[PDB]
RNA sequence: GAGGUUCGAAGACGAUCAGAUACCGUCGUAGUUCCGACCAUAAACGAUGCCGACUGGCGAUGCGGCGGCGUUAUUCCCAUGACCCGCCGGGCAGCUUCCGGGAAACCAAAGUCUUUGGGUUCCGGGGGGAGUAUGGUUGCAAAGCUGAAACUUAAAGGAAUUGACG
């Protein structure tokens, strides 16, 4: 009503964040003058101002994290994930569910393989128009 | 691309492309497709000729061979399901990868931080990161896809006919893609597997 | 209007045949 | 469109006749009517006796007296 | 309804080298079609087309190549007399380096160098270039 | 463009479509010129030389390009028989 | 698109055309020659009719003539093969 | 500057098509033209629909319903908002979107 | 001094490609103004053709903003034709020469029919319209000079076409789209396709391709 | 000539308004209703002449045909018939696109046009004066059809742009 923050904030606060993630915590006037240190906010009003998202962005990162957001344990939390793999993804062990026209495309390669193919039910269609 | 002989389809290739289920293709056809088409069933799903969907995957592999320099090959996706896959043919191949938002002229714009002038495109759809193709019009660029049934054939060199819509089988054809323009000339032998499983390249949903 | 002008000459025209055809 | 056709040499030539009485500058010209209203009778100048002197009052935008002649 | 068979033809073989087309089919066919195409043949405006018989009138198959920026005709075969010949080869080709109108005289359907060569005149049927 | 004597003038000679042989602009920028590599013939392996390969852009904006591709392709032998 | 071999059309695809529009212009009609029970006598009917097909021998009446095809009568045999 | 390709209007392959006068000015307008509400209105309403349900002497019943077909000049259509005014590249959107 | 962002900038400022023939050729986007500005340096003279304001209306009074065109050429085969609007006379014209030295073009100049000398006239009769107005070129023997409106014979005679009767109409007085139908005449010369071309292309291998070597640079 | 259900020019009052011979009200004649003659015009409008050729998609639907893969039913099947899935001809239509058009809006056609002509019909040549005067003709008449000039006049107009006021 009063206060949303401006841009200059917004911006700001978002790129400690970005930049400090471990220096800063779930307070105000730790991080608050934290903010002196690693930064020229010449105003106290906007210095004091800043750790606002500081702390907003804080109780963001706990609860999840941002779809765009700047962070170190984030993308090495991503490395982690991306190498984890089953150890045949497609493997699908043995028999694939498999129409007959599927099984008539194999015949035209000539390839033989193992399956037992089915159909069944009416020509339904796709839709209620 | 053709193979006529060597670089033919094999066994142990062909169960990956029924079990990710890269021939199922959607209900509806662009016509520019028909040539990579034998039935459609019942239902109404069509079925892609894995034979054409192979040699076509050559072409696009001679083609990314040719480029001399591996990281002058633009490799995008914006729908989610290639994210992964991109990243990991671009790591493999050492080609250039942009996932998410084609951001505004990467391919015009010399004041834009991204501009590249690269020498070929590949897409996952043509039909979802559809700016790139439109930017790779003013820009003498080729143009890979990765087409479905239903997709539009507006600038591309060629068309992978596959599916592009269940991310497992997408990760495949990116997967085959790395692996020819690595066994074409690189280092692998033809002979062995790899050490890279597919598993690598098709998507993970929220799950632990 | 257009189709009020057209009714005002074919009014007006008729008092030319009725003025006329006095003599 | 047009007529086209080979032995269709009237039907244009009488259409590109008529279709000329739709012209303006040759209705004054082959028409009778310019000779029989100007004053100059077909002829470049003409001479005329003065029969009074007559000031006009020129068109809104430029006001003005203009010094005429009732010939 | 088919007054003249060239502008039919003509308007199909223009107008498919137009979206690139690499052959197209000519639905009523003539001798005077033939005749005119095998000009087109010789300065290479075409490939070879393969004529149908289909019992009644004919089909024919033009193979066509790049080469062919237009083809027409001219509807009425308006009588060249060779001192004109000259001022339509002004007004109706690209340039004097290039370009043929096919025209129809006592020796035959040929174009105007020829019945230029043989010295006649005689009925112009349209051009290529 | 030669003239008396065989003289080639005319700065340049312009590439042109392999699909329509149409002549393919100076500022056609949806132009294209694909290379495409030919293997050992044995094992694989891009080594040796190269398929070049025009297109011009009225063929893309149309859609064909890849229609366009593989018929020269497999004339060329590099795609066969499918 | 850019290459359709007209004149070696692959035989599915002029059975997809309008008679007259095909390569060259054949009919889709045929006749049948036709036994029906009693008599053993085999009449030629034409598939497409128009009239009602009466048996040579009498009683038996082979074909009810409707838009298109010829309408058998009931339990009644054709052969198509031939020319 | 034919707004409406269609003409606002739904005519094609025909002439003069039925005319039906409006059901608030009383305006005379064509069939395929007009905007064509059809209220399933409750008759009760949402408020006396358990007053009544009280007072009945009838155990449960489903209360029945008016099926009115309204069917507005474009006038009153747009004076009384049944439809609106909208974007060249909306005017368009034929859809009908709850 | 340069600082070239675009390879192909890179590639023009170390005497790597010889003539923009060899970029031409490849229909490559030029998209710095000093490339020309390399490869044409003098010749290549600069006549603007209007300074036309046009002006928008808003609250208070008109937005007034000019339009500059100009006209660029060498009397020898290339040609160019840029169009700048700015809020000053000095920033449009200064900012459209800009434009047209990158949209410059060669005109393929032919012959009047007997095939001696030096090209002196159009090929073809090409034509090129922009929006009503179009304008046809065509070719014309020694001697004859250009005949046409000022406007198109202020491009043609910086294009090096030395001769050319024209027939142009539509509204010829918007001089703007006098001089962009005839850009687009002049355009269309080297993609006229005759029998003199017709031989396939033997193909080469490409500025980007060639020396992508120094692109990644040593 | 028959008839008078409503509505309803005209027409009568009540209001509204500075006024309303208007709208908004209340009456109600001609007519709207029928049968018999005339009249011969619309924004009679897709503001797109008719025939004929050619050039892309993609969906739908009316009719007919053809084919198939369905089943609800319908019976032992059937024939059907009703749905499904295709193809084919010709119908009414839709969307989509840098074909190509198109001043523009837009247009599978308004596409094939300085790369100018498939056949043919009509018809426009700045705006008004004027669809007037006059002449002829048809009509019982309203009017219909044919249809000028002197004079005056510099723009009138069309498509899209910002404005700005509803
Ligand atoms: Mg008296
Ligand atoms: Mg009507
Ligand atoms: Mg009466
Ligand atoms: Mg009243
Ligand atoms: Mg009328
Ligand atoms: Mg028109
Ligand atoms: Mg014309
Ligand atoms: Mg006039």
């Amino acid at each position: 009503m009063g206060r949303v923050r401006t841009k200059t904030v917004k911006k700001a606060a978002r790129v400690i964040i970005e930049k400090y993630y471990t220096r800063l915590g779930n307070d105000f006037h730790t991080n608050k003058r934290v903010c002196e240190e690693i930064a020229i906010i010449p105003s106290k009003k906007l210095r004091n101002k800043i750790a606002g998202y500081v702390t907003h962005l804080m109780k963001r990162i706990q609860r999840g994290p941002v779809r765009g957001i700047s962070i170190k344990l984030q993308e090495e939390e991503r490395e982690r994930r991306d190498n984890y793999v089953p150890e045949v993804s497609a493997l699908d062990q043995e028999i694939i569910e498999v129409d007959p026209d599927t099984k008539e495309m194999l015949k035209l390669l000539d390839f033989g393989s193992l399956s037992n193919l089915q159909v069944t039910q009416p020509t339904v269609g796709m839709n209620f128009k | 691309s053709g193979a006529l002989d060597v670089l033919q389809m094999k066994e142990e290739d062909v169960l990956k492309f029924l079990a990710a289920g890269t021939h199922l293709g959607g209900t509806n056809l662009d016509f520019q497709m028909e040539q990579y088409i034998y039935k459609r069933k019942s239902d109404g799903i069509y079925i892609i000729n894995l034979k054409r969907t192979w040699e076509k995957l050559l072409l696009a592999a001679r083609a990314i061979v040719a480029i001399e320099n591996p990281a002058d090959v633009s490799v995008i996706s914006s729908r989610n399901t290639g994210q992964r896959a991109v990243l990991k043919f671009a790591a493999a191949t050492g080609a250039t990868p942009i996932a998410g938002r084609f951001t505004p002229g990467t391919f015009t714009n010399q004041i834009q931080a991204a501009f590249r002038e690269p020498r070929l495109l590949v897409v996952t759809d043509p039909r979802a990161d559809h700016q790139p193709l439109t930017e790779a019009s003013y820009v003498n660029l080729p143009t890979i896809a990765l087409c479905n049934t239903d997709s539009p054939l507006r600038y591309v060199d060629i068309a992978i006919p596959c599916n592009n819509k269940g991310a497992h089988s997408v990760g495949l054809m990116w997967w085959m893609l790395a692996r020819e323009v690595l066994r074409m000339r690189g280092t692998i032998s033809r002979e062995h597997p790899w050490e890279v499983m597919p598993d690598l390249y098709f998507y993970r949903d929220p799950e632990e | 209007r257009a189709k009020w002008r057209k009714k005002r000459m074919r009014r007006l025209k008729r008092k030319r045949r009725k003025m006329r055809q006095r003599s | 469109g047009k007529c086209r056709g080979l032995r269709t040499a009237r039907k244009l030539r009488s259409h590109r006749r008529d279709h000329k009485w739709h012209d303006k500058q040759y209705k004054k010209a082959h028409l009778g009517t310019a000779l029989k209203a100007n004053p100059f009778g077909g002829a470049s100048h003409a001479k005329g006796i003065v029969l009074e002197k007559v000031g006009v009052e020129a068109k809104q935008p430029n006001s003005a007296i203009r010094k005429c002649v009732r010939v | 309804v088919r007054m003249n068979v060239l502008a039919d033809a003509l308007k199909s073989i223009n107008n498919a080298e137009k979206r690139g087309k690499r052959q197209v089919l000519i639905r009523p066919c003539s001798k005077v079609i033939v005749r005119f195409l095998t000009v087109m043949m010789k300065h290479g405006y075409i490939g070879e087309f393969e004529i149908i018989d289909d019992h009644r009138a004919g089909k024919i198959v033009v193979n066509l190549t790049g080469r062919l920026n237009k083809c027409g005709v001219i509807s009425p075969r308006f009588d060249v007399q060779l001192k004109d010949l000259e001022k339509w080869q002004n007004n109706l080709l690209p340039s004097r380096q290039f370009g043929f109108i096919v025209l129809t005289t006592s020796a035959g359907i040929m174009d105007h160098e020829e019945a230029r060569r043989k010295h006649t005149g005689g009925k112009i049927l349209g051009f290529f270039f | 463009m030669q003239n008396d004597a065989g003289e080639f003038v005319d700065l340049y000679v312009p590439r042109k479509c392999s699909a329509s042989n149409r002549i393919i602009g100076a500022k056609d920028h949806a132009s294209i010129q694909m290379n495409v590599a030919e293997v050992d013939k044995v094992t694989g392996r891009f080594n040796g030389q190269f398929k070049t390969y025009a297109i011009c852009g009225a063929i893309r904006r149309m859609g064909e390009s890849d229609d366009s591709i593989l018929r020269l392709a497999k004339a060329d032998g590099i795609v066969s028989k499918n | 698109p850019l290459a359709k071999d007209l004149l070696h059309p692959s035989p599915e695809e002029e059975k997809r055309k309008h008679k007259k529009k095909r390569l060259v212009q054949s009919p889709n009609s045929y006749f049948m020659d036709v036994k029906c029970p009693g008599c053993y006598k085999i009449t030629t009917v034409f598939s497409h009719a128009q009239t009602v097909v009466l048996c040579v021998g009498c009683s038996t009446v082979l074909c009810q003539p409707t838009g298109g095809k010829a309408r058998l009568t009931e339990g009644c045999s054709f052969r198509r093969k031939q020319h | 500057t034919k707004k409406r390709r269609n003409n606002g209007r739904a005519k094609k392959g025909r002439g003069h098509v039925q005319p039906i006068r409006c059901t608030n000015c009383a305006r005379c307008v064509p069939k395929d033209k007009a905007i064509k509400k059809f209220v399933i209105r409750n008759i009760v309403e949402a408020a006396a629909v358990r007053d009544i349900s009280e007072a009945s002497v009838f155990d449960a019943y489903v209360l029945p319903k008016l099926y009115v077909k309204l069917h507005y000049c474009v006038s009153c259509a747009i004076h009384s908002k049944v439809v609106r005014n909208r974007s060249r590249e909306a005017r368009k959107d034929r859809t009908p979107p709850p | 001094e340069w600082m070239p962002v675009t390879k192909l900038g890179r590639l023009v400022k170390d005497m790597k490609i010889k003539s923009l023939e060899e970029i031409y050729l490849f229909s490559l986007p030029i998209k710095e103004s000093e490339i020309i500005d390399f490869f044409l340096g003098a010749s290549l003279k600069d006549e603007v053709l209007k300074i036309m304001p046009v002006q928008k209306q808003t609250r208070a009074g008109q937005r007034t903003r000019f339009k500059a065109f100009v006209a660029i050429g060498d009397y020898n085969g290339h040609v160019g034709l840029g169009v700048k609007c700015s809020k000053e006379v000095a920033t449009a014209i200064r900012g459209a020469i800009i434009l047209a030295k990158l949209s410059i073009v060669p005109v393929r100049r032919g012959y009047w029919g007997n095939k001696i000398g030096k090209p002196h006239t159009v090929p073809c009769k090409v034509t090129g319209r922009c929006g009503s107005v179009l304008v046809r070129l065509i070719p014309a023997p020694r001697g004859t000079g250009i005949v046409s409106a000022p406007v198109p014979k202020k491009l043609l005679m910086m294009a090096g076409i030395d001769d050319c009767y024209t027939s142009a109409r539509g509204c010829t007085a918007t001089l703007g789209n006098f001089a962009k139908a005839t850009f687009d005449a002049i355009s269309k010369t080297y993609s006229y396709l005759t029998p003199d071309l017709w031989k396939e292309t033997v193909f080469t291998k490409s500025p980007y391709q060639e020396f992508t070597d120094h692109l990644v640079k040593t």
